[PDB]
């Protein structure tokens, strides 16, 4: 059991590992081996300014 | 202008939202049993902004705990101050959002969504008068991001005159490893854009950072990370919290920092720096404003020398000289005025609250709206694009009934966000 | 592991949102052993526990959960019986459909619409289905030739 | 008798209202539960008299926040105003003008109205209103302009004057303060008769300057401002032969219509700390109403016009030492009057000196001077605050809150091109 | 010069307020009678800065035309303008003012009674000499001491008495008018009411009364 102040932080950049699409091809590609909704639109919260 | 309603959701919500509760608690005299036990009238002035007066002499945070995960709700109460929280105000649900905006906002989420909104209902119908809502959330899960923002949008319908004001995390890379959180954070600043009107970017890369190369903290933990949020949200609320007369209230502070309504992203900064068990040595008023100023005390990564300020609010804490503090503010502005636009004639606002943070003798806080806060933005747009481009991991979001337009019309939104900062940032007052 | 075990010492715990959070924890797990214990949480003093249960009973699905739940349905609260009766429907069992065809006739428009949604997850629910809370029957109607003639918000659900 | 009703909005008008009855009570001497220990009923125009002696302001103070009429509701003057005269809403203004004229001030205009009403009923001659005020605040620029506009369709052959707090950064807690300037000069410009602006800046600097006090406080700065307020209104609460009154007082210094902004100067002003003082003559602070450091606004007098001059003198003063005074600031070339205009002093004489506040920042004095000037000067303040108005409004910044507020842009236009007609009219005045 | 005193009278009827109220002020500095017409009809203006500034030229001039239109002018609903014409009636001096000035010293508006006291002495005609010693009666201190002075300088005998009774009054402004007034009525009846004075009188009454001996012999 680990105190929620000392709960680690678990980065994705690897160091001498991953940086750029070095993590995110390894993820698709194990990604891979595995009534729409209306949603909102641009300008919309302006509009309750008037 | 009275009572703030505060919302915390997710884990990180939750998680910075309890860091707060416990700052401000003991800034006010309130003990973790919810018993006032300080020594001046200065911390019961305005205590009705943040907690409700309960029998026996209690004060208990006008606090809603969001989390459709139970675990977080547990980890709460069990807390330094997990007991000054109204049990009833716990809402959560059996399930979680599996770091999937759309879960927390379409399935999951929409259905603990209206028992959480009875829960707001009952403490806003109980305000004599009430300012507006605090969100404090990731933008990089499900829960904060996803239900948070649909939680900002329900609550936009039914207070639409009330100010609705965020503290939002931004992912990075270098905290952590969950591939889709650029999508989670695209489209959560797609709803902050039109639905808040203040968001503070606490930014995860910044609070890196500051835990890596300034404190240098070699391993840093979460704990490190909500220390500088904490003294932030202290820092940032202090102007609500005790008498004065600037930013004193959710609405002054937006109109005296939100000049363009989509322009509310403020980066926050404060001086000095501090690490969880270290004790400062006081700094000079002149220290105090080079330092609250400067990049590396930011909590948004980015360059404050890359952009302009529109508007900032300083707030100076402790007993200092007054005409220092003056002194300085103005030469700051003076010897850096191409820093500062032209067209906000006085735009610069400072405050002085007499009660410093625990630990410090004299502090600084910051809240800029600066338009180098683009390159947070970009930063994020630039990690979207890379995953969008590829349609990576879209049948997630798409299997819960989202539609796939919504991703175009957050990116759009987000890119034409960058676009106006940079419009702000080449205009002139000739 | 260990946090099964924390949650289940939980459920006997004095605060009453101690209690809550634990059942709604064991349910998230969805771990066998807390089975038993989240049965003799159907009969706390406080409703919101008992109710927290009920949702656990049924995230976890198994069956010997399905009398205590059947005697939730006739709880005083109307959570704990709209929370039973959503358990019930989720785990599957053909005991259930009896008592789900009583709740048919229940004063709470909820926990009537409950047992409807419920009935179509699980034959003998067609008569009492057919007998806002109306377009859950016809959902379950549809999710079961009898029900044809009946048909002619009440109006998107009329193909099936 | 002619009464007169003040009127206090927000909180500058309300704490400044403060100032200026904590000041009439004293040179009445009433104490602050109406009753007067100790004629010459004169006060009788400011006060109202109820039951066995007792003494009311005839005043309102009006705020859309509770806060600082709170403070009047449980201080010293608790039992000075009828509780109905103390008039709070909950939600203020937001520094936004459009709450306080248009969606908050809408909701609390007709009970105002009608509290004016039951003072206005007790008056057997209403002369007019005194409006306090800020022109930065949404309730001071908003909520006065709204009030102002329903006062002249109920009112309408009574005076208006304002005595307005012209912004100051030093002490300006709003970025929007320049807009709300604009757009309350405007609305009520046709619905007041005069108007005595008080510069921020300029009061900062008398305080600093003259009472050595390093930060004025806004109990200093009031108080300095009751002091203005009390001389211009001591002819309508003192009897005396050579006063001026209201009638004549206007008709000589705003006798034109839209150019009704005098510039007020005051002297002395002496530090209580100062060991001993040797009392100023006429001649001396005469002489110091044409000293631009003694001035309620920032502007040049010596560079503009005069359309009208007034002196308003108060103390030992005797009329062959004003005529004297008065001879040798004829002989001034920094004083040009327009061709068009009568060079000439108008002169009012008050027997009691300014009164002492106990606790306050000013020196007993013997004799004591407003000057108000009908000068283009004053439009210098008018150029500042429409120059930083253009700033902003040339990028629509903070517009969207006013608009979202019942408020359209075409009224900021219409408040900017009615701000540059009266830019024209100083400057067409003021033509050599 | 001449085409300035026209320029003037054509901005009477201009759009602009101010520009009619400048006007009308402008002419009265000028002093030219082509004005005269042209101000009568801005008597009659809707607004009142600019009826008070056509009142007040009209004084300026002097001419006799506008004192028929300035005692209409006395009865108008504002203070400014009826002020403004019982000052013009006054510095015009024609007679038939007297009548429609002795109903203005019961004006509620103290600007209009002490201008129409001032008024009624520049006169100088007897049927102002019983309301100006009701004037002298007046609530004022400023009304008191215009109708004592104007007592004095229209010099009739009635205000004896009523001036000798104002040598008691609580200014000291109107005492000393009312010791100047006197003083330039003189004669027997103020020197015989002064030897009264010096022996039975008190105070600043007493001091007038044997000063006005030292000299009256
Ligand atoms: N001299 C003086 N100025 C004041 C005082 N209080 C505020 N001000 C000035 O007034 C302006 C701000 O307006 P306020 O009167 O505070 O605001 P308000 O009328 O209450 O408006 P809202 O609060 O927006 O509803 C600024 O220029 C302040 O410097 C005071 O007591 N005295
Ligand atoms: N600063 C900070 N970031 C956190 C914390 N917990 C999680 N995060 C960040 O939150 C983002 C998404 O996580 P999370 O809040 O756990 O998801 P949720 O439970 O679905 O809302 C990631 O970028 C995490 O690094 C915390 O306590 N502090
Ligand atoms: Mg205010």
């Amino acid at each position: 059991m680990v105190n929620i102040e000392e709960r680690p932080i678990k980065a994705a950049i690897g160091e001498r590992k991953q940086t750029f699409e070095d993590y995110l091809e390894e993820q698709i590609q194990l990604e891979e081996q595995e009534p729409k909704q209306p949603f909102l639109k641009r300008g919309e919260g302006l509009a309750r300014f008037t | 202008m009275r009572e703030i309603v505060h919302i915390q959701a997710g884990q990180c919500g939750n998680q910075i939202g309890a860091k707060f509760w416990e700052v401000i608690s003991d800034e006010h005299g309130i003990d973790p049993t919810g018993s006032y036990h300080g020594d001046s009238d200065l911390q019961l002035e305005r205590i009705n902004v943040y907690y409700n007066e309960a029998t026996g002499n209690k004060y208990v945070p006008r606090a809603i705990l969001v989390d459709l995960e139970p675990g977080t709700m547990d980890s709460v109460r069990s807390g330094p101050f997990g007991q000054i929280f109204r049990p009833d105000n716990f809402v959560f649900g059996q399930s979680g959002a599996g770091n999937n905006w759309a879960k927390g906002h379409y399935t999951e989420g929409a259905e603990l969504v209206d028992s959480v909104l009875d829960v707001v209902r009952k403490e806003s119908e109980s305000c004599d008068c009430l300012q507006g809502f605090q969100l404090t959330h990731s933008l990089g899960g499900g829960t904060g991001s996803g239900m948070g923002t649909l939680l900002i949008s329900k609550i936009r319908e039914e207070y639409p005159d009330r100010i609705m004001n965020t503290f939002s995390v931004m992912p990075s890379p270098k905290v952590s490893d969950t591939v889709v959180e650029p999508y989670n954070a695209t489209l959560s600043v797609h709803q902050l854009v039109e639905n808040t009107d203040e968001t503070y970017c606490i930014d995860n890369e910044a609070l890196y950072d500051i835990c890596f190369r300034t404190l240098k903290l070699t391993t840093p933990t979460y704990g490190d990370l909500n220390h500088l949020v904490s003294a932030t949200m202290s820092g940032v609320t202090t102007c609500l919290r005790f008498p004065g007369q600037l930013n004193a209230d959710l609405r002054k502070l937006a109109v005296n920092m939100v000049p363009f309504p989509r322009l509310h992203f403020f980066m926050p900064g404060f001086a000095p720096l501090t690490s969880r068990g270290s004790q400062q040595r006081a700094l000079t008023v002149p220290e105090l404003t080079q330092q609250m100023f400067d990049s590396k005390n930011m909590m948004a990564a980015c360059d404050p020398r890359h952009g302009r300020y529109l508007t900032v609010a300083a707030i100076f804490r402790g007993r200092m000289s007054m005409k220092e503090v003056d002194e300085q503010m103005l030469n700051v502005q003076n010897k850096n005025s191409s820093y500062f636009v032209e067209w906000i004639p006085n735009n610069v606002k400072t405050a002085v609250c007499d009660i410093p943070p625990r630990g410090l003798k004299m502090s600084a806080t910051f809240i800029g709206n600066s338009t180098a806060i683009q390159e947070l933005f970009k930063r994020i747009s630039e990690q979207f694009t890379a995953m969008f481009r590829r349609k990576a991991f879209l049948h997630w979001y798409t299997g819960e009934g989202m539609d796939e337009m919504e991703f175009t019309e957050a990116e759009s939104n987000m890119n034409d966000l960058v676009s106006e900062y940079q419009q702000y940032q080449d205009a002139t007052a000739d | 592991p260990e946090k099964v075990e924390m949650y289940i010492k939980n459920l006997q715990d004095d605060s009453t949102l101690v209690r809550s959070i634990a059942a709604a924890a064991l349910g998230k797990i969805g771990d066998e052993r807390a089975v038993e214990p989240l049965i003799k949480a159907l009969k706390d003093e406080d409703s919101r526990v008992r109710a927290q249960a009920a949702g656990a009973l049924g995230q976890i699905g198994d069956e010997r959960a399905v009398e205590p739940l059947i005697k939730a349905l006739k709880d005083e609260d109307p959570s704990v019986r709209y929370r039973a009766a959503e358990a019930l429907g989720k785990i599957g069992d053909e005991r259930a459909v009896e008592p789900l065809i009583k709740a048919l006739k229940d004063e709470d428009t909820t926990v009537r619409r409950i047992a409807a949604t419920a009935l179509g997850k699980i034959e003998r629910a067609v008569e009492p289905l057919i007998k806002a809370v109306r377009l859950t029957a016809a959902r379950a109607l549809g999710e079961i030739e009898r029900a044809v003639e009946p048909l002619i918000a009440a109006a998107q659900a009329l193909g099936k | 008798m002619r009464e007169c009703i003040s009127i206090h909005v927000g909180q500058a008008g309300v704490q400044i209202g403060n100032a200026c009855w904590e000041l009439y009570c004293l040179e009445h001497g009433i104490q602050p539960d109406g009753q007067m220990p100790s004629g010459d009923d004169s006060f009788n125009t400011f006060f109202s008299e109820t039951g066995a002696g007792k003494h009311v302001p005839r005043a309102v103070f009006v705020d859309l926040e509770p806060t600082v009429i709170d403070e009047v509701r449980t201080g010293t003057y608790r039992q000075l105003f009828h509780p109905e005269q103390l008039i709070t809403g909950k939600e203020d203004a937001a520094n936004n003008y459009a709450r306080g004229h248009y969606t908050i001030g809408k909701e609390i205009i007709d009970l105002v109205l009608d509290r004016i009403r039951k003072l206005a009923d007790q008056c057997t001659g209403l002369q007019g209103f005194l409006v306090f005020h800020s022109f930065g605040g949404g309730t001071g620029s908003g909520f006065t302009s709204l009030l102002m506009e329903r006062l002249s369709v109920d009112y309408g052959k009574k005076s208006k004057l304002e005595f307005s707090i012209y912004p100051a950064p030093q002490v300006s807690t709003a970025v929007v303060e320049p807009y709300n300037s604009i757009l309350t000069t405007h609305t009520t410009l046709e619905h007041s008769d005069c108007a005595f602006m008080v510069d921020n800046e300029a009061i900062y600097d008398i305080c600093r300057r003259n009472l050595d006090i390093e930060r004025p406080t806004y109990t200093n700065l009031n108080r300095l401002i009751s002091q203005i307020v009390s001389s211009i209104t001591a002819s309508l609460r003192f009897d005396g032969a050579l006063n001026v009154d209201l009638t004549e007082f206007q008709t000589n210094l705003v006798p034109y219509p839209r150019i009704h902004f005098p510039l007020a100067t005051y002297a002395p002003v002496i530090s209580a700390e100062k060991a001993y003082h040797e009392q100023l003559s006429v001649a001396e602070i005469t002489n110091a109403c044409f000293e631009p450091a003694n001035q309620m606004v920032k502007c040049d007098p010596r560079h503009g016009k005069y359309m009208a001059c007034c002196l308003l003198y108060r103390g030992d003063v005797v009329p062959k030492d004003v005529n004297a005074a008065i001879a040798t600031i004829k002989t001034k070339r920094s004083i040009q009057f327009v061709d068009w205009c009568p060079t000439g002093f108008k002169v009012g004489i008050n027997y009691q000196p300014p009164t002492v506040v106990p606790g306050g920042d000013l020196a007993k004095v013997q004799r004591a001077v407003c000057m108000l000037s009908n000068t283009t000067a004053i439009a210098e303040a008018w150029a500042r605050l429409d120059h930083k108005f253009d700033l902003m409004y040339a990028k629509r910044a903070f517009v969207h809150w006013y608009v979202g507020e019942g408020m359209e842009e075409g009224e900021f236009s219409e408040a900017r091109e009615d701000m540059a007609a009266l830019e024209k009219d100083y400057e067409e005045v003021g033509v050599d």
